[PDB]
């Protein structure tokens, strides 16, 4: 058992870089590590995308924790590179957020994967 | 700090006799804290610091007995009549407050009376209470042995 | 008060009936 | 008990009356009598906010009545108020 | 609210909590272990009569600590005493199980409940640091796995978000809880039905929890500080629930 | 004491003379809204409710979804339980459509029989069911309580008065 | 026939017999639950026949791991070597009340003539013998049960969670102010001995300024 | 006293090493030490985010750069059991290739 | 005017039945933005803001 | 009589800006139990013309 906590297989991870985009799109998700931290600080987060293949795993793990206290879930991506292009931007990201808006046409998209991904959890 | 010198650990503890820092009963109350205590295990090198700290502690309080026997006996030396009246400790603690002894010559008996709660004394002159009575000398052995109008007079 | 002065009923006994210029306000 | 009378006084009734001490607060309705026991303390900061959580030092003061005259907004607030309803009651 | 102004404390209605009256209001609890703050917040430290000692108190935070709104949101009963035994289910960090201890003060003692790992640790960290918090870190769906541990506990607070709060808490109260018991239940509705209503998810709580023989006493939301909430306070009555 | 006493007194008197708690507003309440009355509808029946609609015959659930355009769910307590069980024998029948599988049983922690206080109480406390009775007093009394849906009984078939959604 | 029954304790096991059974149909009545609450009444229900406690804390650890899993363990093995009466294997087993289904098989499979029981009425009896505490065990018992408990689920969460000395950091912090402590009673305790030795030489003090070598100074120079 | 300070200082400086090696090799033993006890622990420091350990032209600019540096330094010392130093090393090139650039 | 445009005296009118939704309870709006924890209006002791089951 | 007491500088402007203070909540007060009056009497004038 590694310290990569949940990972998807291919197709969970197709369809929630699918959300990525769509959020990225409409504004709704935010970008970078610390500015992870800073949203799960505010208490807006609903969930967090992170990376595997990052220079390590520990500067992003250290956002696991605050997501168990702050009871706001998580999953892993295999590639940064991928979540950077899921992103939109010419550098791969290693950590996003999908934050939270009621007036919102995807809301229930975000809210679907919500329950497969407590179900993963 | 005595107990910190003598052992380290919970076994080390319970193996060693303590009668001499303590008496039996905290003896065995510190026997059964060591066979149920919660905290972690402390290194080696963490052991070696904190026993110079111990070190260290036992030698502060060892010099600052020392340090009172010399006190002792400086004030016998300066003024031995105030040490057959008062005591060593408050007869310092007056010169230490007036200052000089040529000061606290000076000074009138009410002065020496109400040396120490000189707060109290002008606050209560200053809104009309009763003026506090013993100050500074009622941790003389004979104030400490009257009591209440007796230790006013 | 001018009614409670007619009938002011003088035998009532009550218990309570048994009780420079900065330079002088200093003073006193 | 019976010493920083005068202070401590000033200090609750000042807490009584917070209510007008700035015109945009507009606390809630409460009577708030004297309580039986109460320490006055000063809040000590965290680290983490020395910008502005941390106060200051030069403006540290030891009464909140001293720090309301400190204030300058609420002193001119107060003056201009002051002289306003002492020309009503004139 | 700066770090240097003067408020007054005063005793709340309940026992163990303080209230701060200044310019702004703000919910205090005495502190047990001085000097640091266990998730870094603004504590005020007032001095009390051998030279005074600096005892500290700590704020209490609503938008961060559940619990803090039904003292500030105000409920009538408060199961907690300054001296009582209360088992936390759902002991997330210090920002609620070090208030808890410091509202059973130094008699009363918290069993702290928590699962998962790292937060458990930093559990374990605060739990060294305070004494009257032992901290579990066995699954809270088996009281029989970690049943060598508690004996009857006199009020449960339960933070748990699991869909089976209710048979978790029904578990832990048939084996643990004292009769006539308190409970303090936290529902989430979102945690629990995203698709339904809030106040029927709550119906529903309340409807198990008559089921699972806890008298209901009194209800809060809690709402201008945390959406989708709710807290039940109720008694376990165990005899008699007519 | 005296009248005439109490007479210069009154004439004495206009001469000179001449823990709390509020329950909150809940947070499903908009003015008078109560916009926390979507599909699927949670119901509460009374006894009068019941043989009433076993003398115009009318089916119950089918009734309740055919007058309320969508899925209902129907509830009754202990309390009307015992008051079915009191009126027993005549309305045998009526206890026999009473105890279904479909009917979701609720429970309660009341002393008496009185439903009346037992489902006001309920009401009181939860504002998310919709009342279906008959009775006048409990219907004024569900009346004054604002923002609650109350559907009676009457004529062909059941009648909602309060729910904003009528179509 | 619920002729024994067990309960874990951190200073140990305790085996208890019972001598009048309650009655099962009315187990949530009014009285039953009184008694249950009562302490004088519960006496004439369990009579402790055995208490054994754990040797040391770390034995005590491993037995209460042990029973967190579900296994059994030596001492608990021992205990019911000693105290259950072998029964005919096939009828008539001899009775044992737990609280664990996940310790029943367990024990089942350990000794065959006994039977696991773990109902709601096992549990209550469980429950007011928790409830009443060492007032069954007679002065038995030495060593304080709240400090076990607390002694026990520090190590049992620190076994679980695996704690780890490299990971403390309190050394780190109390070193910092240790440090900044020292070096305010290095400056404090050297002017003082520069004033006290400034008394006898004054001159010393304005010829070495450096106050570690002041002090070794005044220590050669007497 | 002052032989007991200079032991306890080399004590510190070995449990730097331990403890957070790669703290202690990007901006010192003494200075990060310091900023845990500013913190209060290691898990607060890789819990706060780079503005928190910034407020904990070309100065500011060199201050922001080191400050994420450090907070990914606290990141990797607190969740890594045996802290590898190359990472340490590697990181303080970066930010000495930065004040190069400057 | 909003007698004449039927959208606006919706508008205004909905909106001016929006800020009294604060006055009869306690509306959410946003959260804690800045550092602040406690409340700027005050605490109060005997209020009780808390609904009773009644037996 | 009150008690004749001199004071220096900082307490006469507490005590000054303490009386400005109580002035300025006295008048708020006024305003307020008036506005709270004629709310009031306003009141019982539409109970009188809804009862009537
Ligand atoms: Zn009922």
């Amino acid at each position: 058992n590694p310290k990569a906590f949940p990972l998807a297989d291919a197709a969970l991870t197709q369809q929630i870089l699918d959300v990525v985009q769509q959020a990225a799109n409409l504004r709704q998700l935010k970008k970078g590590a610390n500015e992870a931290t800073k949203t799960l600080n505010r208490g807006i987060s609903e969930f967090i995308i992170m990376a595997a293949d990052c220079e390590p795993i520990e500067i992003l793990l250290h956002l696991p924790l605050l997501c168990e206290d702050k009871n706001v879930p998580y999953v892993f991506v295999p590639s940064r590179v991928a979540l950077g292009r899921a992103c939109g931007v010419s550098r791969p990201v290693i950590a996003a957020s999908i934050t939270t808006n009621d007036a919102s046409a995807i809301k229930t998209q975000i809210y679907a994967v919500k329950d497969k991904i407590e179900t993963l959890l | 700090a005595r107990i910190i010198l003598t052992m380290g650990i919970r076994s080390k503890a319970s193996e060693t006799d303590l009668s001499e820092i303590l008496p039996e009963e905290i003896e065995e109350r510190v026997k059964t804290a060591a066979e149920v205590s919660m905290g972690t295990e402390i290194t080696q090198t963490d052991l070696d610091n904190i026993n110079a700290l111990a070190e260290q502690i036992v030698e502060f309080a060892a010099y600052r007995e020392q340090l009172s026997n010399y006190l002792s006996a400086r004030m016998k030396a300066i003024a031995p009549n105030l040490t057959q009246l008062v005591g060593e400790l408050v007869g310092a603690r007056l010169i230490a407050h007036s200052g000089s002894l040529i000061s606290l010559a000076k000074s009138p008996a009410s002065t020496i009376q109400i040396l120490g709660a000189e707060k109290a004394l002008f606050r209560a002159l200053k809104t009309k209470h009763d003026t506090p009575k013993y100050g500074l000398l009622y941790h003389a052995s004979l104030v400490g042995q009257a009591t209440g109008k007796n230790k006013g007079k | 008060l001018r009614e409670k002065a007619k009938e002011r009923n003088p035998d009532e006994y009550y218990h309570a009936m048994h009780s420079s210029m900065d330079q002088v306000k200093l003073l006193k | 008990d019976d010493n920083m009378r005068r202070e401590v006084q000033r200090d609750l009734l000042l807490i009584k009356h917070r209510a007008a001490l700035d015109p945009k607060r507009h606390y809630k309705k409460q009577r708030w009598e004297v309580p039986e026991r109460f320490a006055i303390g000063t809040i000590i900061e965290d680290k983490s906010e020395f910008y502005s959580s941390r106060m200051n030092r030069k403006e540290r003061k030891s009464t909140i009545l001293e720090t309301l005259m400190g204030d300058e907004a609420s002193n001119k607030y107060f003056k201009r108020k002051y002289n306003e309803i002492q020309e009503k009651s004139t | 609210a700066r770090g240097g102004a003067k408020v007054v404390i005063e005793p709340h209605r309940h026992a163990g909590v303080y209230i701060a009256r200044g310019k702004e209001d703000l919910l205090v609890t005495k502190n047990m272990a001085p000097g640091e703050s266990v998730y870094g917040e603004k504590r005020i430290s007032v001095e009390e009569p051998v030279p005074p000692t600096k005892v500290e108190y700590r704020v209490w935070n609503p938008f961060r600590s559940k619990l803090a709104a039904g003292i500030m949101g105000g409920l009538d009963e408060l199961f907690i005493a300054p001296g009582k035994k209360v088992l936390y289910l759902g002991a997330a960090s210090g920002t609620s199980v070090s208030h808890v201890s410091d509202v059973v003060g130094p008699e009363g003692v918290v069993y702290a409940v928590e699962f998962s790992h790292r937060p458990g640790r930093e559990l374990i960290s605060m739990a060294k640091k305070r004494p009257n918090i032992i901290p579990i870190i066995e699954d809270a769906r088996h009281p029989q796995k970690y049943r060598m541990l508690i004996g009857m506990v006199d009020c449960v607070f339960a933070d748990v978000a699991q869909p089976d709060q209710a048979r978790i808490i029904a578990l832990n109260s048939h084996m643990f809880l004292k009769d006539q018991g308190g409970v303090v239940i936290s529902i989430k509705a979102n945690c629990i039905d995203s698709t339904v209503d809030a106040e029927t998810v709550f119906a529903r709580e309340v409807q198990k929890l008559r089921e699972e023989r806890i008298k209901p006493l009194e209800q809060l939301t809690l709402e201008p500080y945390e959406r989708d909430h709710c807290i039940v306070v109720g008694r376990y009555m165990r005899s008699g629930l007519k | 004491a005296k009248k005439t006493r109490k007479f210069g007194l009154v004439k004495r008197t206009l001469n000179t003379k001449k823990t709390r708690n509020i329950p909150q507003v809940s947070s499903a309440l908009f003015f008078q809204y109560n916009q926390a009355i979507k599909p699927p509808y949670q119901v509460l029946i009374d006894t009068n409710f019941i043989n009433f609609s076993i003398q115009k015959k009318v089916d119950i659930v089918r009734g309740m979804m055919d007058c309320l355009l969508a899925k209902c769910n129907p509830l009754i307590t202990d309390c009307v339980m015992a008051e079915l069980e009191k009126l027993g024998p005549k309305y045998r029948i009526a206890l026999k459509l009473a105890r279904d599988p479909r009917i979701k049983r609720l429970s309660c922690s009341h002393k008496g029989t009185y439903a009346d206080d037992c489902l006001v109480h309920r009401v009181l406390q939860h504002k998310c069911y919709i009342v279906a009775t008959n009775d006048a007093g409990l219907k004024q009394r569900i009346r004054k309580i604002p923002g609650i849906p109350l559907m009676s009984v009457g004529g062909h078939a059941y009648v909602i008065e309060k729910l904003p959604d009528v179509f | 026939p619920i002729e024994y029954l067990l309960f874990e304790e951190p200073t140990g096991y305790a085996v208890f017999k019972v001598k009048l059974q309650q009655d099962d149909i009315g187990s949530r009545l009014k009285e039953v639950q009184e008694q249950i609450n009562d302490f004088g009444a519960f006496t004439k229900l369990i009579e402790l026949v055995s208490f054994a406690p754990f040797k040391g804390a770390a034995e005590a650890l491993e037995n209460a791991n042990d029973i967190s899993e579900g296994l059994v363990s030596e001492s608990l093995k021992a205990i019911l070597d000693l105290n259950l009466p072998k029964a005919s294997s096939k009828k008539k087993n001899i009775t044992l009340a737990i609280s664990d289904k996940n310790l029943g098989p367990s024990i089942k499979e350990e000794f065959p003539y006994v039977d696991c029981i773990s109902n709601e009425l096992a549990q209550d009896l469980i429950r007011g013998v928790r409830l009443h505490g060492e007032k069954l065990f007679k002065g038995l018992q030495s060593g304080d049960l709240e400090r076990a408990q607390l002694g026990l689920g520090h190590a049992y969460s620190r076994a679980k969670v695996k704690f780890s000395v490299q990971k403390n950091d309190n050394h780190i912090i109390q070193a910092i102010a240790l440090l900044d402590q020292l070096d305010k009673d290095i400056n404090t305790f050297a002017m003082r001995v520069k004033e006290w030795y400034g008394w006898h030489f004054p001159e010393l003090a304005k010829l070495v300024p450096d106050n570690y070598t002041f002090a070794k100074l005044v220590l050669f120079i007497k | 006293l002052a032989d007991y300070r200079r032991q306890l200082y080399d004590y510190l400086c070995e449990k730097m090493h331990t403890v957070a090696p790669n703290l202690s090799e990007l901006i010192g033993e003494v200075i990060g030490a310091r900023l845990i006890s500013h913190a209060g622990s290691l898990t607060n420091l890789s819990k706060q985010a780079a503005s928190t350990v910034q407020i904990l032209k070309n100065k500011g600019r060199i201050s922001r750069y080191l400050a994420n540096k450090c907070s990914m330094a606290s990141r990797i010392d607190n969740y890594s059991e045996e802290p590898s130093n190359v990472f340490g090393s590697v990181l303080k090139k970066q930010v000495e290739q930065r004040l190069e650039f400057y | 005017k909003d007698n004449r445009n039927s959208r606006v005296k919706k508008r205004k009118k909905y909106q001016k039945a929006q800020k009294k939704l604060k006055s009869v309870r306690a509306v959410y709006s946003g959260g804690q933005s800045g550092v602040y924890e406690g409340e700027k209006t005050g605490i109060k002791k005997g209020l009780t803001r808390s609904v009773k089951f009644k037996n | 009589a009150k008690r004749a007491v001199v004071l220096g500088g900082d307490e006469k402007k507490a005590r000054s800006f303490i009386q400005k203070v109580l002035t300025i909540s006295k008048a708020k007060d006024s305003k307020r139990k008036e506005q709270k009056a004629s709310q009031r009497k306003e009141r019982l004038k539409k109970l009188a013309k809804m009862e009537e």
